[PDB]
């Protein structure tokens, strides 16, 4: 009658890029 | 004179050795007892099977000057448990063995793993079983009751069961990207690995 | 004459040429374990973290939704990019009891093929034993 | 007599230092604390051990049942300007009292509650069956005897009683400082 | 003295060996401790009789610099 | 020789020179057991106590609140500066039964990258074992 | 039924700056 | 010393030999 708990499921509604900027390693 | 046996033996001194301060050699290529590695479980934790965990360095580590990394973060640590737990324990004991830093530096720590406040053993959720402990003594009471309700309605088998599965083991549950620590029980000597350069200026 | 062929192998996995990015990433979630950068470059997936932020934990998240171990390197000059030998529509991040979801936008399911056996295309691996 | 009594810290001194890890007693562990005082010399003129030293110990073998303290031994401490002596002392509570103590779970529902709910399905089993018109002792045997369980906070103020003679002749010396 | 015999065997120390740090030699021909091999199930496992397994890797897996496949 | 590198990683050590510092921390709770003064220099974090105080216990408070152990060096000419190894919003002190919660009013996510794997810009740790 | 209490939480009303003074350390 | 009995035994490390691929 008890399971293992899940782990957190992030909420999918502030979804947002993760890239602002072009990281320099591309070199740009 | 031997006598007066039982005062005698309690006033047998206890004679402890003294300790003379030594001093540790280089503390820039150095990790000490008692240093807090904070690391990321990467692997999902059930105990019913002995098994090896994984976890990363989150931090940077320092030597004890404070001065030099000496395990870089996303270090991979490698460790094990075994043994399971016994009835009223929440805690497994996890022994990490040896870290992997990114750059090829290998170390056999064999200390304590500890929860995110050093508390000593992994801890998680637990499954106590209680169904399949009590369920058959439960299950074969109520029968042996409708039973006999039912052959009075006409105008131990219990203890056997219980004795058989009541000895059975909690069981862990630990979840995947849980923090821990690493209590480091022993000196880390890095001395072969690194050394160290003065940078030109500008 | 080997000092000479390990050179060679180094400076060709140092050159990165043909090389193409995919930068479409966002991400949903618990936002103060999050990289600064995620980008991959048709093989593998690279997630940058910032100086002051923990290394988390990161996962593959299949079709229905259950996450599975991927192998990771720890990249970067000062080690802030884990990156993961995978490319994946949906990732998994976790710290603690945080969870970030990381998803790729601009999935290539065709990808690169691998006909040399190493993560560049300037270098064979040649079966040395032989036998 | 003793022999310099600058270089030296004796038997019973108590060294006051604050608990950073967490301590329960299920597994056996290590323990570290932090010495919160500079600690002088039997003379009292001569800071021996600095203020900030780290302190590492250990604990084993948990509790019995009635117990609601510790045994926990100090190994080691380290000075933060390089020191270290094998120091195998007992830590005690604040007040010197034996072991370390805190808060104490005793497991009474894991000990009684086979045997209760054995006992109440019985029952309610019997007045069923009376409503028409032993397990309970073995259970218990097998689960009355669990250790009780210690838990004690982080930052809680501990003691080390130096159960032996330490000597600091070997890493310090003293200098006069010229006047002005 | 020898007496004190139950407080005495408590302050027996514990002196743990300290470990010195090595190096991996090739990491471009190694495969370290703690890597992850995901692979899918071929066989149908029913534990009745102790028998053997059997499973393919699903992805390539590289070397603990990460340059080379290996497996 | 050796003396004369020795020298130059002492002097590099010491000369610290091209280091921001932030003093903006804010406290609340038991101020018996505050410090005389916080700051951080984008790396560490620098508590410094008074003559007549007990050294507390300084703990990582993360974003729920969960607190955990962070390493630490005891600094100064007289011991009376706690250096944690880490830069984070809020921190939490403790000793006894007395609890005080330190607040990084102007935190940085980006920090400076630790490029040269020492505590200063002006040291490299090479990799000597080779192998 | 009985769980281990938690260590005290700090209230959060007197909220004051730390640093009255610039630190020596500092050069300041 | 040889103290620590629980706790030291629980320490002792396990090694395992690596393998050479053929």
């Amino acid at each position: 009658c008890a399971s293992a708990p899940k782990p957190k499921q992030p909420s999918d509604f502030n979804r947002e890029p993760v890239n602002k900027t072009v990281p320099v390693e591309i070199q740009r | 004179g031997g006598g007066g046996g039982e005062l005698a033996e309690k006033l047998q001194p206890m004679r402890l050795s003294g300790s003379s301060a030594g001093r540790l050699g280089n503390r820039d290529m150095l990790i000490t007892q008692g240093t807090q590695l904070d690391c990321v479980l990467e692997t999902r934790l059930v105990t019913t099977q002995p098994g090896m965990t994984t976890c990363h360095l989150t931090r940077d580590v320092y030597s004890t000057s404070g001065r030099v990394v000496l395990l870089d973060r996303g270090s991979k640590v490698v460790g094990f448990y075994q043994g399971g737990l016994r009835q009223g324990q929440a805690r497994i004991f996890v022994q990490w063995s040896r870290i992997e830093t990114p750059s090829g530096v290998v170390i056999n720590l064999d200390s304590p793993g500890t929860g995110p406040l050093g508390e000593a053993g992994l801890g998680g959720w637990i499954d106590r079983h209680f169904w399949e402990r009590f369920g058959g003594a439960i299950m074969i009471s109520l029968i042996g009751d409708l039973g006999d309700w039912a052959s009075r309605q006409g105008s131990s088998a219990a203890a056997e069961a219980l004795r058989n599965s009541i000895n059975i083991p909690p069981t862990l549950y630990k979840n995947q990207g849980e923090r821990v620590n690493i209590l480091v029980a022993r000196d880390l000597d890095f001395s072969d690995v690194y050394s160290l350069e003065s940078i030109p200026t500008k | 004459r080997e000092a000479n062929a390990r050179a060679a192998v180094e400076a060709a996995f140092e050159q990165r040429v043909g090389a193409y990015y995919n930068l479409k990433y966002m991400m949903s979630g618990d936002k103060d374990i999050a990289p600064v950068n995620a980008w991959d470059d048709g093989r593998f997936t690279y997630f940058k973290f910032s100086a002051n932020a923990d290394l988390p934990s990161i996962y593959f998240v299949d079709a229905e939704g259950n996450e599975s171990l991927v192998p990771r390197t720890t990249v970067g000059s000062s080690n802030n990019i884990i990156a993961v030998h995978k490319v994946n529509p949906k990732w998994m991040i976790r710290l603690g009891n945080r969870a970030l979801a990381i998803f790729n936008e601009a999935y290539d399911p065709n990808g690169v093929p691998n006909d040399t056996g190493t993560a560049s295309p300037a270098v064979r691996r040649v079966n040395k034993g032989g036998n």
